[PDB]
């Protein structure tokens, strides 16, 4: 039952008399009972990463053994809650202790057992029916947005013997009863799942539907998909947290988990201040997105070993809401912090390091974490389809992507939104570096683009060609000057500047560009690309004439049109309706065509 | 509409092929079942205890 | 199969049970002869009573249908047909129409991509909102339009190209999305 | 309270670097404090970094020189390092280890607060939305500080970072158009800097309201590890228990990170980049994250760490990790100090994450964000023009490039450059920003929306 | 034309799927026949256990083989309660042969307090003194250890040699 | 065969990452196999990495999570890892460890083969000289593959090495002046890639002649140490005993090398470059060197590993050692991929060491060697001229330089660039190369003998 | 006369009871007599670099001791010979075993004794 602490060296602790304690079993270290997890097991001594500050633990302290791995209580009462790394609710801790701190070893439950939830059993289930893991035996009206489908746990099966009538039940109440091989199992609304084991799915379908962000450079040039893995490597101040928070605020994902892994503490309070006031319209009724956001916060100064627990708990909650049939999205605010936690634990263990001190298994950890992301055909009988998108920000030390963490993460992920400190400095936000960033879903998505936003595929192709041409011209211009440029090359440069300043960069903290619908994005790109096409036509059809049209003549003639193309961004999707915005973009296209015809 | 007969035909064809094979294998098994079992059981019942060769003294 | 073998076979018997439940719910009278004939090899394990362990052993030995791809596709067809017949609850369909819809679904390449599935999703948005909504003028109007739509689907089916149903879908969805005030 | 007679062990086993490896300790406690009487009666302190059975590795703060094996005696205090804290600490001078060096009495504690503090429950941490009017234009107009921010001054050896920090201290105040209690903690600083800051807070009448922790270059290296924690523990007592508004300054976090590197190298822990420990992010987070407001408590803690970028390289681990941890960085530029601009702040790499809500309508003015963004953009383009003119020369520049060069010149002359005793209100700074943006036609101010241009541009 | 080509490729993929089902089904039938053969062997061993005399001669060898595989000073033989007299005789006859062959002294006890399940076909499981090392010599264990090795021979005998395997090296 | 009963030990002395150290083991055997019944009944398996007296370090394949001392029962098989091999392993999907995941039955062993293989006597290993027409012009025309060769595809994170490999698999066949059996060892590949390959082999209807060992990214990370050896054992069986022509595709030798590094770091061996084991050269040699042909046998093994070069660094130990071992490399280039050129194969850093004997008169065509040499030389000079243009502008370029840049553009556009489903025969590749060499006057085509210029150039 | 295998780790065997063994002396490791060369000594335990795959060597295997260092036979028969790294004739191994494989521990005299 009890081990005894034999040594302390940081987050790592060694315990006597731990005869048969399994690897990654969960233990309580100290009289305050700090939680911890066994990671090496030598002789009869276990080595434990303690998920709470061990300062004050002494040799001889008890190490109570709980025969269960690090697991989370999955059930109603998650949505809108903020959890610490090991799923203790920070709001419950604040209410209970009436203090502004997280006492070491506080044992408050992960889900409240006092709140009465409305339960409406699945109408078809009856005593005697056969039921299997993932089957939905009821629904909880948790809040307006999330109809919380109660499911049998994976690895639970048998014949029903009692299905609770519809009514109000607390999370500790027995809601279902089944029996298999004659052994009888009572199931409440809450299940417990080990965070290190993948929640099973019947199948993992291809990812084929875009995860619309509010950001133009993301939605258009480098799409991500529901069920897709993404990374956002960028030096400090490149705006990766802002990209993650905008993707959390405005996206087409039914549920969002923000896993606050080892980043600034004030940002979780930023989320808790913003999200309640941000609302989305459902059934013509405005609802706060906090009802569909959940937060896991392990800020930088809270115990290091708990960053790994934070990551795993976030992905497990996301997998739960994926099993419900939701299109969950998980934002790992920094996986480099989790990698540093692994490095520190490895150092305390005296393991041989991989590059830059990281453990040899860092790549495997990152791979097994990112691999839980695909769109899936969920378990159980009611055929359901969900997703767990992953957006893992990376904080490469020194702002270089040769960092081992970013190198591995780019070997694993399928979308890479590399950010540039030199754009962040100029305030070219979002700081996505459009030359190195990429998205390997641009083919899987064309099936959707070519029937919802038909023109967008050629628009994007030409936009990327324009930007690459301007990149090629940059070196020549820097070393030779603008004097040598051809007339079409001037137009390439200037329309590329137009796209950079007025299509790619998007100030996320303003009413007009906090959210940029895809219709607005494709319309904007259509206007700019159409200007590019007409400008090149005008220059090419008169370059052989004596009355040559030149970029200077276009610039002087079309100051109003260029400024209108630059002011397209300011359109406000909610103050100005979709109809007004599309009408205005079409009107600008008409103006551009009129002026070109009147110029040539 | 005419080509759906392609599956309609080849499903039955491949089922027939599988049936022929699952008869051939069964026939061969019935021809050799006993004489394999006698060898297997004799080899089980033949124990012949031995020490590990590396043993010393 | 990406599942453990035990989990796979428990899923197989779960699917068999779910097919039985969906059939018993959509056709409590046993009138859908063609559908029951098609689903005989899975329905037998419920129309003849067995224990969960018996059906699991039979799945492991291969006596039951034990291919989750086939079972999932068949269960999805039956699930969508049940969803249709249930969302049309007050306006029960004709048996001939039900069987025609079942055949149309059966022949579809992938139901989750299906226009049929999208139409059912829209009808379900309407029905699920009205299951809770209070009797404000918007909700009374949605109740009326949704009842008309359910009646029209009860006569024409969602696998068809009925422009009346299409326009009523569009207009009712717009009424739903439009702000309450 | 501990009522038991503490044990004094003369059982030193080994001594190696700053570590005394005691043996036969009875129920050792990790992070416990030990008081070491050396052979000659000199007393030192140490923190138990590791316990293993009956062993205890005591990292001695003052260093292990002179430590005997059979003669050193180590009494175990039985408790983690606790600092006595009382409001009387305001107007005192303590050394790196919290011992008074002003010939006043040892602190008569109001409480004994753990030096390590505790993390504020992120659910009950309140977001900083109140702007400090530092008076510096380069900060207020473009890197506005919020009361509760961790916004270090990134600088280099020989630069004016001391002068900038002192100016921020003397003229910091809310934009309401209450005094800050200051907790200052110098690590590895020279006597010149210690005298500078002390004489500054005395030249002002502030010293009655200032607490100084001093750990000069000649003072022990390992004690710089606890000096920040003493200062921040006092700041937390004042802010979260006495409800003061506290401004905490931590001088030479570089001389802190080097002490951390020394300890980690002696422990032979896994190194990060350029030798620093692998957990330097976590440790600097434990320091910095002790800032910001709290729910239900009127106090706050505003940190302004000062760190010397080595070789002026912002990618060096100290500035890099401090940038990741903190809510910004005010960048002090040698290329401006050489031109004798004060304050030599380089807004372009400067940043302030909490500006986005510290500015706007209501607090300060509603053109603040637009002016800041457009000044950043115009400054960046001016730097680009300066870069290209060195290649192509003046004769090949267009009139727009000449506009950008004029903007850059007048911007460094009027906006950045400022008197060391000059307190520009945010409104004066924004009016200067507009006087500079008026150099350009409306169409080249592409950041500012027309609703703001047509209202503020013409004047 | 691209639609027609895609339909032809759908025929390709669907025929590939059908052929894969056929192949895996014939393979599964073959494996089921192998399992039936092994179950028949299990039943035959359960019958051999009934003949006490041959079961005694078999137990002598099983017990002595366990003793040789362990080579401990103290060992504990676990057997079915039904077989206890036979296992006692086997141990009593094994101890002299063990001493003579190995020159080691030995103390062999029978686990009267903990027997094998009665479902077991037969045999004995010998533990070292502290029961941290086991040698399993149940008839099921021998049958599996032998059959998994003999599968190539069983395959070749039941289902004939492979024509394509031109070399055995 | 082995008759003696197996020994099961509840004697686990330690668990450390992928390892499980046992003690009191009777006469342990190196490379022995162990079956571990965990406390809950879950069965894993491991391979003894070393033995010392009574100790035995069992590297567990399925990971050590959940394992415990005092209750995990390790059953020593008494024999090294022998895999069951059967010809009907074709048309199956196995996981990394050779267990079915297609819901078919386990392999009914036609034979048991040690997965470490058996070294083929070099005296009687025939030299491969039959060109494989991969259909990709960038390979056939300049880096041709002989049937029996090892030729990795060096690539990097985000490139279409999977697409190139699949195209080779579905287009490869001998030049027509015989069909292949694919053995595909996926290691560390994400579900997207595994499904892509499986779906491609089903789409092209080839599945009856394909055998997949899929160790996905989420599968245990030590299992990929044996996955490639299992694949090569099956390929050796099919080739050197069933007389087939086997093409082996190893998907990520970088993932396999990281499995090696994980085992090495757990064992705490002296580490080599970049943390990899010192013996990585030999351990990759035992994987790559199982290609080739042998006397008497008509079967052969073609081998096409795929390498994700970290940071695109070819000097990284994985690609460096794999280049030392294998007979060439096909180098997929991020720059060409970015410029949207498929296949991105960069012909400068890629070579096939057996091309010289695979090509020529009576095999492909008389002009093949000359055309390949001249295309390579012209491309390299064009790259140099392009680098000049980027530095000193196009006005300094002579007519020769402009011809070289025209050739470079049209070479990447017409010869390298290729449809993924387009299989250019060797002759069409050669003519598409002549059309490009025609850009130059004969006097500049120095590497082509006059006797072939006069024959092929004028057409 | 002989020692015993006391441990194994790749090619690096360790043998106990190697009392009087000399550095770089040749040893035959295992029952298949894999050639090995003593590269180190510690007390009476000698560490051996094994010249053949050790997979299958087990603790307790005899380690026979030959009192000569790694040596090459020199005489008639070298010209035209194709040798392994350690003087094993590959062509003669092939002609003797009539197989395309090198048997582990195969021991055939380097220079044929049957040629006149």
């Amino acid at each position: 039952t009890f081990g005894y602490v034999h040594g302390v060296s940081g987050p790592v602790v060694t315990a006597c008399d731990m005869a048969g304690a399994a690897m990654y079993e969960l233990v309580r270290v100290g009289h305050s009972e700090l939680v911890g997890e066994i990671i090496r097991l030598e002789g009869d001594m276990a080595t434990i990463q303690v998920y709470e500050e061990t300062s004050g633990v002494s040799v001889g302290d008890p190490v109570l053994r709980t025969g269960k791995p690090l697991s989370v209580e999955l059930g109603p009462g998650i949505m809108g809650a903020i959890f610490d790394g090991i799923q203790r609710p920070l709001s419950d801790i604040s209410s209970q202790t009436q203090s502004i701190y997280i006492p070491r070893g506080v044992n408050v439950s992960a889900l409240s057992r006092d709140i009465k939830w409305e339960f409406i059993p699945s109408k078809n289930l009856r005593v005697g029916s056969h039921i299997t893991g993932g089957d939905i035996y009821g629904i909880v009206n948790e809040n307006s947005l999330i109809k919380h489908k109660i499911m049998l746990p994976p690895r639970s099966r048998g014949s029903v013997t009692y299905i609770a009538p519809p009514g109000n039940y607390d999370a500790s109440d027995v809601v279902l009863e089944l029996e298999f091989e004659g052994v009888k199992e009572k199931l409440s609304m809450v299940q417990v799942w080990p965070v290190r084991q993948v929640r099973p799915v019947t199948e993992k379908l291809p990812a084929n539907h875009p995860l619309l962000t509010g950001q133009r450079v993301l939605d258009a040039l480098f799409p991500c998909v529901q069920g897709g893995t993404t990374a956002i490597p960028g030096a400090f101040g490149c705006g990766k947290t802002v990209i993650s928070q905008s993707l959390s605020k405005y996206s087409n994902s039914d549920v969002i988990i923000y896993v606050g892994c080892g980043e600034r503490g004030n940002e979780m309070s930023e989320v808790l201040r913003d999200f309640p006031e941000l609302t989305m319209e459902v059934d013509g009724k405005v609802e706060s997105i906090m009802k569909r956001t959940a937060l896991v916060a392990n800020t930088s100064n809270m115990p290091v070993a708990a960053r790994e627990a934070s990551i795993y708990t976030g992905i497990t909650l996301s997998e739960y809401f994926r099993d419900m049939g939701y299109h969950v999205s998980m934002m790992a605010d920094s996986t480099s912090r989790w990698a540093e936690a692994l490095r520190e634990i490895s150092g305390r263990l005296a393991e041989m390091p991989a590059d830059s001190g990281y453990p040899a298994y860092l790549g495997a950890r990152l791979a097994s974490f990112y691999e839980r992301a695909g769109r899936v055909k969920c378990l159980g009988n009611p055929e359901r389809e969900g997703s767990v998108s992953i957006v893992g920000a990376v904080s490469p030390p020194g702002g270089d992507f040769s960092d081992p963490v970013t190198s591995a993460t780019l070997g694993i992920v399928q979308v890479f939104w590399g950010l540039d400190k030199k754009l962040a400095q100029r305030k070219h936000f979002p700081s996505v570096n459009w030359l190195i960033s990429y998205s390997k879903y641009m083919r899987a998505l064309d099936e959707y683009y070519d029937k919802h936003f038909t023109e967008f595929v050629p628009l994007r192709t030409k936009a990327k060609e324009i930007l690459q041409e301007e990149e090629d011209l940059a070196e020549i211009v820097q070393l030779v000057g603008k004097a040598s440029l051809a007339e079409t090359d001037k137009i390439t440069l200037e329309v590329a500047k137009l796209i950079k300043d007025d299509f790619l960069q998007q100030n996320g903290y303003t009413p007009y560009d906090r959210f940029c619908p895809f219709y607005k994005t494709v319309g904007m790109l259509s206007n700019m690309i159409s200007f590019y096409d007409m400008a090149r036509r005008a220059v090419e059809t008169t370059a052989q004439s004596d009355n040559k049209i030149t970029w200077s003549i276009i610039r002087e003639h079309m100051g109003e049109i260029l400024y209108k193309l630059s002011s397209m961004k300011f359109k406000d999707p909610v103050k100005d309706g979709e109809a007004k915005i599309k009408a205005d973009y079409a009107q600008l296209l008409e103006d551009m065509q009129n002026a070109f015809r009147s110029l040539e | 509409q005419a080509a759906m007969g392609s599956q309609g035909n080849l499903s039955a064809e491949v089922e027939q092929a599988t049936r022929r094979q699952v008869q051939g294998m069964q026939s061969s098994q019935q021809r050799n079942r006993e004489r394999v079992l006698t060898q297997l059981l004799g080899m089980v019942c033949d124990v012949r205890p031995q020490v590990h060769p590396n043993y010393r003294i | 199969g990406g599942l453990t073998s035990e989990q796979y076979h428990s899923q197989v018997v779960g699917k068999i049970g779910y097919i039985a439940r969906c059939m018993q719910t959509i056709d409590p009278e046993n009138n859908l002869k063609k559908i029951r004939e098609d689903y005989q090899d899975v329905l037998i394990w419920a129309e003849k009573n067995y224990r969960f362990e018996e059906i699991l052993e039979a799945s492991k030995s291969g006596k039951c249908p034990n291919d989750l791809d086939a079972l999932s596709r068949r269960s999805l067809i039956l699930q969508e047909l049940l969803r249709l017949v249930s969302s049309i609850s007050p306006f029960k369909m004709k048996l001939d129409l039900i069987e025609s819809q079942y055949e149309k679904m059966k022949q579809h390449v992938n139901l989750w991509k299906s226009d049929y599935h999208v139409k059912l999703n829209q009808l379900n948005q309407l029905t699920d909102y009205l299951k809770n909504a209070a009797p404000t003028p918007k909700n009374n109007f949605l109740r009326a339009m949704t009842s008309v739509l359910q009646m029209q689907i009860a006569q024409y089916g969602i696998t068809e190209d009925n422009e009346g149903i299409n326009q009523l879908f569009k207009l009712g969805l717009h009424l739903l999305a439009m702000a309450n005030e | 309270y501990l009522s038991q007679p503490r044990l004094t062990y003369k059982t030193v086993s080994g001594v190696n670097g700053p570590l005394v490896i005691l043996d036969h300790v009875k129920f050792p406690r990790y992070a416990e404090i030990v008081h070491l009487t050396l052979p000659d009666g000199t007393k030192r302190s140490g923190q138990v970094l590791e316990v293993s059975g009956s062993k205890a590795v005591v990292q001695v703060f003052e260093g292990t020189s002179g430590i005997d094996a059979k003669k050193t005696s180590c009494e175990f205090t039985g408790d983690i390092l606790r600092t006595p804290v009382s409001e009387d600490m305001l107007g005192r001078v303590f050394n790196g280890s919290g011992k008074p060096i002003d010939r006043g009495p040892v602190v008569l504690a109001e409480d004994f607060l753990d030096i390590m503090g505790q993390p504020i429950n992120p659910q009950c941490r309140i977001y900083p939305e109140e702007m400090i009017q530092t008076g510096i234009s380069a900060i207020d107009g473009m890197n506005s500080i919020a009361r509760g921010q961790k916004i270090p001054i990134f600088s280099a050896a020989g630069l004016p970072h001391n002068e900038i920090a002192a100016q921020i201290c003397r003229q910091a105040g809310l934009v309401k158009k209450e005094n800050f209690a200051i907790v200052f903690a110098a690590m590895g600083v020279n006597m010149e800097t210690a005298r500078f800051f002390k004489s500054d807070f005395e030249e002002n009448g502030s010293m009655d309201n200032v607490c100084l922790f001093l750990n000069l270059a000649n003072d022990p290296t390992i004690e710089r590890i606890i000096t920040p924690r003493l200062a921040l523990t006092t700041a937390e007592f004042l802010a979260y228990q006495c409800e003061k508004h506290v401004l905490v300054i931590l001088t030479d976090m570089s001389s802190y990170a080097e002490a951390l590197r020394e300890v980690s190298a002696a422990r032979e822990e896994v190194p990060g980049r350029r030798g620093f420990p692998g957990y330097m992010y976590t440790d600097l987070a434990t320091i910095y994250e002790r800032a910001g407001r709290v729910e239900g408590r009127n106090g706050s803690i505003t940190q302004i760490p000062i760190l010397t970028m080595p070789n002026d390289d912002i990618t060096h681990p100290i500035p890099d990790l401090t940038g990741y941890i903190t809510e910004g960085q005010i960048y002090v530029d040698r290329q401006l100090h050489n031109r004798q601009i004060y304050p030599p702040i380089n807004v372009l790499p400067s940043l302030s994450r909490l500006m986005k809500s510290a500015i706007g309508e209501g607090m300060t003015r509603k053109d603040h964000a637009d002016v800041s963004n457009q000044l950043y953009a115009c400054y960046a383009i001016g730097k680009d023009v300066q870069a290209m003119k060195a290649v192509v020369g003046e004769e090949a520049l267009t009139s727009d490039d000449l506009l950008y060069l004029e903007f850059l010149q007048k911007f460094e002359k009027n906006f950045i450059t400022q008197g060391p005793y000059e307190n520009r209100t945010v409104y004066e700074t924004l009016d200067i920003g507009w006087q500079l943006l008026r150099i350009f036609p409306k169409e080249m101010l592409k950041r500012i929306p027309q609703s703001t241009l047509s209202e503020f541009y013409p004047r | 034309e691209k639609k027609e080509k895609q339909i032809e490729q759908q025929k390709k993929i669907q025929m590939s799927n059908l052929m894969n089902q056929a192949r895996l089904k014939v393979l599964r039938a073959r494996d089921d026949l192998i399992t039936d053969l092994l179950n028949e062997a299990k039943q035959r061993l359960s019958k051999v256990v009934k003949d006490t005399t041959r079961y005694q001669v078999l137990l002598d060898g099983l017990v002595l083989q366990g003793l040789y595989q362990l080579l401990e000073p103290r060992m504990i033989v676990r057997c079915r309660k039904q077989d206890f007299p036979l296992v006692k005789a086997a141990v009593q006859k094994a101890i002299p042969m063990y001493k003579i062959a190995t020159k080691k002294d030995v103390d062999v006890q029978i686990d009267l307090e903990a027997y094998l399940p009665e479902d077991i076909a037969g045999g004995v499981e010998i533990y070292n003194g502290d029961r941290k090392i086991k040698v399993s010599n149940t008839l099921e264990s021998r049958l599996d250890l032998i059959a998994q090795q003999m599968m190539p021979e069983v395959r070749g005998a039941l289902f004939g040699a492979n024509a394509n395997r031109k070399f055995l090296d």
